[PDB]
């Protein structure tokens, strides 16, 4: 029979009464998504930024952000404490299609982010004078129907993430995606909130009670939180869970996923880091 | 394993003072430190989970700080029903150790 | 709203055993962990032990290791403390509480406290 979370009600998007679940909800789902949507912003403004200078240090933070989720261990656990133990294990891509190593996790658990563009290396990311043109350099030219690579690194639509020399808002966002294979309430709730005693979000009003299971057939700114970012991930494409898990032989046909409620993340960041990660040939370049 | 000390086990103030207990574990526990406020009749109360932060219902003359070693939770103005004693926990390291309570009382003679 | 009731004072002779008790109200004990803390005047609080109630698995301070015995039964919403071999140093008020948060593991509510008394009279 189907998981039983007791805490989050469930919820499902195409056909399938419940007359307590006869309709294909079944099984256990192929994998529980988990989100970690951040937002992020160089609060203190100044004259003489550049707009790179926009995105380019709210970005350097995705490594230190990765890394606290991948080391994060659930002190006084009852029966799971560290990732790995959760975590859905990927061994190899297509044997055809290895274009994407180094650009795309290989070995381990499923875990995409904005810094695998840079191999989660952050020197690498600070020998990188163009971080356009490192993210871009694998969009096709709009020919190939399943998502983009840039849409499944970033985790949103991309009109919405801010990166951008055109961006009029000061926040840009971002999300790193996490597959598991179980579920852990304990876990998940450890989880939420190692994140959120980390990094307040101001006044979240993210909803957090509602577990989504979905079917596959065939001056100064400031961070705002609202209607408009709950449940982003409906403004994905509709190909998008089914061409990620496809690029790693695992097919959604007859089977779900289960969407859980996104962890919200603000990152502050002032004009010191906003400078030291600048690099040295921007600041005479135009 | 990791010893949490108070320097002070008592501190005399007065109704609208500036009240200051301060503790110190031996080692890093990064900056996860409860305070907890015991009445004489003996019942108790979160005030301060975490470092900063407050727990609801408490009021916001209750502040903390700290950092590294050291933490100290202040009371900006010690009301009559501020008389009790507060003690510190780590939740840093798994078997969970308090400090030795410190208690607050009024100023007499 | 969310209480934690817990049971009289006890008074036993050395090297008996006793099962302190605490039920709670406003909450099913299964969302949460049960912790049982020790207070003795003149040295301060200490932390014994916690179980949860879903798995039925404890943990303990390296302190109490053979001493203290926590149960649960989700039915009652009540968790059991048990206490073995008693001695005097057993003297002391014992607390149970909870905590809701499972990174900064505070304890939120606690009990009264219940006095426990051990002496040959
Ligand atoms: C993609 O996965 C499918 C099934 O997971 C593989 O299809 C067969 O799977 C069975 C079960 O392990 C194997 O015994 C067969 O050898 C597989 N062969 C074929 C043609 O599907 C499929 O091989 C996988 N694709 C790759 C490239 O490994």
């Amino acid at each position: 029979g189907p998981v039983e979370f007791s805490t989050p009600v469930k919820d499902y998007f195409p056909p399938s009464p419940d007359v307590v679940r006869p309709d294909w909800y079944v099984g256990a789902p192929v994998a529980y998504i988990q989100q970690i949507f951040v937002k992020a912003t160089v609060s203190p403004w100044q004259k003489n930024f550049l707009a790179v200078d926009v995105f380019r240090s709210p970005l350097s933070r995705v490594f230190q952000l990765v890394e606290e989720i991948r080391n994060h261990a659930l002190r006084d656990s009852s029966g799971v404490k560290s990732l790995e133990e959760v975590c859905l294990q990927v061994t190899d891509l297509l044997p055809g299609l290895k274009k994407l190593r180094n650009l795309l996790p290989e070995h381990g658990c499923l875990l995409l982010s904005p810094g695998n563009f840079w191999q989660n290396d952050r020197e690498r990311f600070n020998a990188d004078p163009d971080i356009i043109k490192t993210i871009h350099q694998h969009e096709p030219k709009a020919l190939q129907t399943s998502a983009t690579l840039k849409d499944l690194l970033f985790g949103l639509p991309g009109k919405y993430s801010g990166v951008n020399l055109y961006n009029r808002k000061r926040v840009v966002s971002y999300t790193v995606t996490l597959g598991l294979q179980r579920y852990d309430s304990r876990f998940l709730s450890s989880l939420r909130s190692r994140l959120k005693l980390l990094h307040p979000s101001p006044n979240c009003t993210l909803r957090e009670d509602s577990i989504v299971h979905v079917h596959f057939k065939e001056t100064e700114a400031e961070v705002t939180w609202g209607a408009e970012d709950e449940e982003i991930w409906r403004k994905l494409s509709f190909r998008h869970w089914p061409s990620l898990f496809s690029y790693y032989n695992i097919t959604l046909a007859k089977r779900y996923i289960s969407i859980l409620p996104a962890i919200p993340v603000t990152l502050y960041l002032n004009p010191q880091e906003a400078l030291e990660v600048r690099h040295p040939q921007e600041a005479n370049r135009y | 394993d990791i010893q949490m000390t108070q320097t002070t086990s008592s501190l005399s103030a007065s109704l609208g003072d500036r009240v200051t207990i301060s503790c110190r574990a031996s080692q890093d526990i990064r900056n996860y430190l409860n305070w907890y406020q015991q009445k004489p009749d003996g019942t108790v109360k979160l005030l301060i989970y975490y470092t900063s932060r407050l727990h609801s219902g408490v009021p916001s003359r209750f502040s903390g700080s700290g950092s590294g070693t050291d933490y100290s939770l202040t009371i900006s103005n010690l009301e009559q029903e501020d008389i009790a004693t507060y003690f510190c926990q780590q939740t840093n390291t798994l078997p969970w150790t308090f400090g030795g309570g410190t208690k607050v009382e009024i100023k007499r003679t | 709203e969310v209480q934690l009731q817990q049971s009289g004072a006890e008074l036993v002779r050395p090297g008996a055993s006793v099962k302190l008790s605490c039920t709670a109200s406003g909450f099913k004990i299964k969302d949460d962990y049960i912790h049982w803390v020790k207070q003795r005047p003149e040295q301060g609080l200490e932390w014994i032990g916690r179980i949860d109630p879903a798995n039925g698995h404890t943990r303990y301070a390296p302190k109490f290791q053979d001493k203290a015995t926590i149960t649960a039964d989700t039915s009652s919403n009540t968790a059991y403390l048990q206490l073995s071999s008693l001695t005097s140093e057993d003297t002391a008020v014992y607390y149970c509480t909870r905590y809701n948060d499972y990174d900064a593991f505070y304890f939120d509510y606690w009990g009264q406290g219940t006095t426990l008394t051990v002496s040959s009279a």
